[PDB]
């Protein structure tokens, strides 16, 4: 979750 | 959100180098989720020289000596001072780059990394650009665009003469409107949003969303276990003629099938006779007509089924001719009811009554409805966000434009749906959705918030489909909904 | 049961102290089956001066030594004599008490026992009773109440101004009004039943039950193998209007699906046509009308179609004007069959002619109707078990009163039906009731029986439906309550 | 390291900004996949005045709207560049900071960041960081370091007063030899080493590395499909006396489970027979003895024997009088070829004989035997890598200086073991290691190849033990060795 | 059963 | 393998 | 745990 939303 | 990298630095004091190697270090983490471990891979990075090149630069100096090979292809005739700094960098740390391309060099790599333009596109893409461009289409190599892919305007989802084709497109902060918008959301593959150290308060800023899951779920309606029929709201839908008796059972069951309490039919006799013989929960009112068709002669009739009701849907099927434009429009003028406004009802409506009335209303047209209703191509209406916030704004309703990917907007919030599939694409489906709108409204959900949870779970019922999508039709989509609300939570 | 209670130390010798001993110990090892491994835990025990804080007292000492941390906050002015000796005991084991709340106690605590109020609880709380409830309900931790969630009030499911809630309540004998009927079913959260020593005689001789899976496996009818149509009973079905062509349909598959062998509808032409198209096991006489609804001069061949059945159901669709409404009584004053009684057959009867019926009679009015045939309002009607039990002995009927929790009386015996869930809150749900409880009667159940397993069974059908419980409509239940069948047994 | 952040910054041109920021958001990365998501949790991040402190800015920064709180308490007096500036960041993006510590301000936090020293601690930590330190390692809360738990000396392993606890340590671009050496290593918990934008070039021109999987693996030699037991090379091992009939089998062992082609041991009659009747394997070579120990008259015998094999160990079970001195000392002098010395053999060893020596030689002592043989204290000789060092490179051997993590040196490269765990501590275990070496140099390994691979796979072999380590036996991990083979591959 | 109805 | 060694 | 050892 804290890098990345898909 | 180049208003957003810019307070970020000049107000909140973030350094663009750190934002610069955040965003190429997520390029990197985001390809490693994709492909596995990169180690076997050899990389070709094409880099411009504006600051999507320099996220290149920053990638392409990340996989120095981990991967098998990296070259860089420089495009640019000139580099800003973070692409420079980085190309620098590249150089510093033994990269190779060079800056002729050959047709052939794409035989020699796994990988190819395209970060020649992003936001800072402006105008068609002709030359070499372009002969690159489509020479990496042609490879079936796999490509991962940097932002967007090179050739997207990213305001529009347009293709600039020509654009690159990514299975991965890694953007930072917010996906941008043209990775959500057609053609480019097909060129942008998977798209992932990665986090490059902007502050909450500015990424939450932003004013056009996508609608998620997760605001479907806060968005949906309680069912209070002491409840009765009433509690969830009453429907009446208008609709129907003795040229489409369908429409009003897939209306009537679009509003069932979402919970709503009770829904009542209005349609022209005997057709109205067809939907409680599918669906017998329905209620189905036969209203007596001249020729087969709603006119003024059934206005009172119709104002008097509407005072026990919630809201109001009007248009599926009613047939376009005079009789039902003097009909629907005096009835709208009258109705102190939310509408929801659809098909037929659209092609003879009278703008200057959405003006006038004090109650609230969506209006649901596809881009051939819209191009009508305000007088233009469809080319000019098609995936156009700003207009579809003006007429919102102007008429003071809730507009859904449908499309592959759905706008809904009320003038000040517009919202993109991304769920659904081909599917849809066939009569009956519009009219599904508009009984899941009024069924909404009906439970007490705003007219936003009903077009917005409406149009997500009508595009995820379709996803779930067992077979292929292009079998799906209306009936089969009304059967799916309850699954699709399960799902969301 | 404050009369069992009485009567188990009175007469029957039970010291008052060792009935107290075994409530606390039971909210002990209930707390254990729903919390796993009480040791981890830290309790704060909320006591009243009464006996329900006599309990908390128990519960609290024994947990002294076992887990984390205890402390009662003790509330009350005065102490009752089992009280004043249980927190003798609980200070002589080791235990904190303190009388004085503060907002933040809550953050050293993981479970608040509940034992302010219990049956004891008269007129509204208001103070820092009530302050202190407040603050429970916003902590987050885990609730457990003793007997019934303080502020329920144990007769009515009333919240006297704030309440307790709960995620579970333990109460002593038998489950009490307040846990079956909202709100206080909401506030009691998972309701165990404990066995705390009552002679299980005056156990029994309680009056008013909930239905059980046990209690309706007990009932359901015989299935001989050498059986016929006839043996499984005929059912006419009295229903339907030129408005409402789909609640015939419903009744009558209602009856089919719980087993009858024949169902029969009379309803107005062309709107019979409907059943057979959607069901073609079903027999839908035509019947001639003037306007689509039926009136005195339908009423012959009404009594002759009602000749070879065994019950008649009457009401669902039929409109409500003044045709219907001599039709319906001119029918029912004639009709000697039993007759189940629903919707506008309601809303029109003249309750002079329930009395002076020689045959018998369920109505099964949703609180809307009952408001209107006993001419008071809903508030007043509504959850009402004593106005139910009156209307059916002083009208010689069952009376159905449906809401999330149904009250099945005849005047001396009354059931409380439990299962269900807001699917049921739409259009038609009620249709399919009236057609199980008159294919029940035809099976040879009598009215109280009858409409004591179609409750529940109807409740059951819905909570088996596999998608969310929103998207349920009266079709889908239908196809469930085979289904419910089979899981009865 | 210091070295390699100066060069990658001054040389390289990376701003010591962007090493900063990596830095910190691989902590968070780190978090993340050791607590799953972070967004449930409470922060508190103790931060210096230092470098160590400003990755833990950057950390507090990057939680800041993704978490449940975040609290930063500064302990330093000053901040650097780097801190202040990230500081200076921390709070425009809205952080809390404060300056006094609170001993009941753990209470409010779930996870622990402990970022006040890194690289740069000097001296005993004493006064308000050390009362800070032993609040936190007293709190049962979950605990990350940055680069190395503060108190730990980076160089030594050692703990300076008093040391953080670390459930997880987070360190940059290579492991620290504090991180690998005790008490050091007992105190990182689970170690992560990231990548932070150094050159791969300067990373791998680090000169004390840790042995490792993937090492052990391309070292392990060929096995030949076309071979015969003179291809896997001879073994001669000179052990055991008429105290330690044992140490010449087990010895034995280690070099056959390691798949050398032929292993002769001389040990005094009739404990050789011991071996035989163990594993027939075996050649055990009776040597007439006096009193039941080596002496010169046995030198002659002995030089014969080791005519034939490729690799001479000695030492385990010898014993260490007078009498065994001469023989080993006069033998070791002789011998032209490689030794593997072990045990008694190292207690009575001239290192002189070392120098004068063409061959090579391995010694595997133990920190009791090191001391001895260097005449210093077991605590000056202890995890002193740089004495290991000293003395392979003026006695040209290589050095295995046994212990939990053990240190391989030749004098110019060293390796750290930390395979292993205490089941090793017990009697047999080392006359296995030296069988190991012997053998592995035997099949054309290097001394210090040889050395480096049989650590890992001792210490390997232990891991694989199935039931309790303390359990483990010298004979159970002879047969576990060639499952820690297999499993290498 | 014999403690708890549910 | 690209952020961590383990 | 509470009632019974086993
Ligand atoms: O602020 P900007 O909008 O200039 O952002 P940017 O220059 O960093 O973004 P980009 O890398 O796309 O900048 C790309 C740069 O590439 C150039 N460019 C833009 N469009 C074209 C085009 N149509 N053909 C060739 N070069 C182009 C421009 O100089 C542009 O600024
Ligand atoms: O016989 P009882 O009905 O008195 O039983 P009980 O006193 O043992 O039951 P309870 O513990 O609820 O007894 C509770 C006691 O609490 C007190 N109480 C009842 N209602 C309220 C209220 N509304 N606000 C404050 N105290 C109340 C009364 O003294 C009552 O008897
Ligand atoms: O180059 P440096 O070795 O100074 O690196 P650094 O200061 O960035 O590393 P650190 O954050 O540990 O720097 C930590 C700083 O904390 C201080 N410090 C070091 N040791 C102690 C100690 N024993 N007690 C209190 N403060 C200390 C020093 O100023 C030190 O430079
Ligand atoms: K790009
Ligand atoms: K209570
Ligand atoms: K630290």
């Amino acid at each position: 979750a804290w890098l990345f939303e898909a | 959100m180049k208003e957003i990298d810019e307070l970020t630095i000049k107000e909140y004091g973030v350094d663009s180098r750190i934002l610069m190697e955040r965003a190429g270090i997520s390029v990197v983490l985001a390809m490693e989720e994709e492909l596995g471990n990169l180690s076997d891979y050899r990389f070709l990075v094409l880099c411009g020289g504006g600051n999507n090149g320099g996220d290149g630069f920053v990638v392409a100096r990340n996989l120095l000596g981990v991967v098998k090979d990296v070259l860089v292809v420089f495009l640019g005739k000139k580099k800003t001072p973070d692409c420079e700094y980085n190309y620098g960098l590249y150089k510093k740390f033994g990269g190779k780059v060079v800056e002729q391309f050959e047709p052939s060099i794409l035989n020699e790599f796994d990988v190819v990394v395209d970060a020649i333009f992003g936001t800072g596109l402006r105008g068609e893409i002709t030359g070499e650009y372009a002969e690159i461009i489509n020479l990496v289409n042609k490879s079936g190599k796999v490509v991962v665009s940097v932002d967007v892919p090179s050739g997207i305007d990213s305001n529009t989802g347009k293709v600039l003469r020509t654009a690159v084709k990514a299975d991965l497109t890694v953007t930072f902060g917010v996906p941008k409107i043209g990775h959500i918008l057609f053609p480019g959301r097909d060129l942008t593959g998977k798209l992932k949003v990665a986090n490059i150290g902007h502050p909450v308060h500015l990424i939450n800023s932003i004013n056009r969303y996508v609608i998620t899951r997760e605001m479907v779920r806060s968005l949906l309606p309680e069912r209070p276990r002491d409840s009765h029929k009433g509690t969830y709201g009453k429907v009446l839908i208008i609709a129907g003629s003795r040229l489409y008796s369908g429409a009003p059972v897939l209306s009537g069951m679009g509003s069932l099938k979402v919970g709503t309490g009770l829904v009542k039919l209005a349609v022209p006799f005997p057709q109205n006779l067809i939907a409680t013989s599918r669906f017998p929960e329905l209620i189905s009112v036969p209203i007596d007509t001249e020729k087969g068709f709603f006119s003024l002669q059934n206005l009172q009739e119709c104002l008097e089924l509407s005072k026990d009701v919630d809201v109001v849907a009007i248009g599926p099927g009613l047939g376009n001719n005079e009789h039902v434009r003097e009909f629907v429009n005096e009835f709208l003028k009258t109705l102190e009811k939310p509408a929801v406004i659809d098909a037929d009802a659209i092609n003879v409506l009278d703008t200057s009554v959405l003006k006038e009335r004090k109650s609230p209303a969506v209006l649901t047209p596809h881009p051939g409805e819209m191009a009508r209703l305000v007088k233009k191509t469809v080319g000019d209406v098609k995936y156009n966000y700003e207009l579809a916030e003006e007429f919102a704004k102007e008429n003071d309703c809730v507009l859904v434009l449908k499309s592959a990917t759905t706008i809904v907007t009320d003038g000040e919030k517009t919202l993109f749906n991304i769920t659904g599939n081909t599917g849809l694409s066939k009569g009956g489906s519009g009219d599904v959705l508009t009984g899941m709108i009024a069924g909404f409204i009906a439970q007490g959900l705003s007219p936003l918030e009903a077009s917005t949870v409406s149009v997500y779970l009508h595009g995820f019922a379709a996803e779930l489909f067992e077979q292929d999508e292009r079998g799906l039709t209306a009936s089969e989509l009304l059967r799916l909904i309850p699954e699709a609300i399960r799902r969301l939570k």
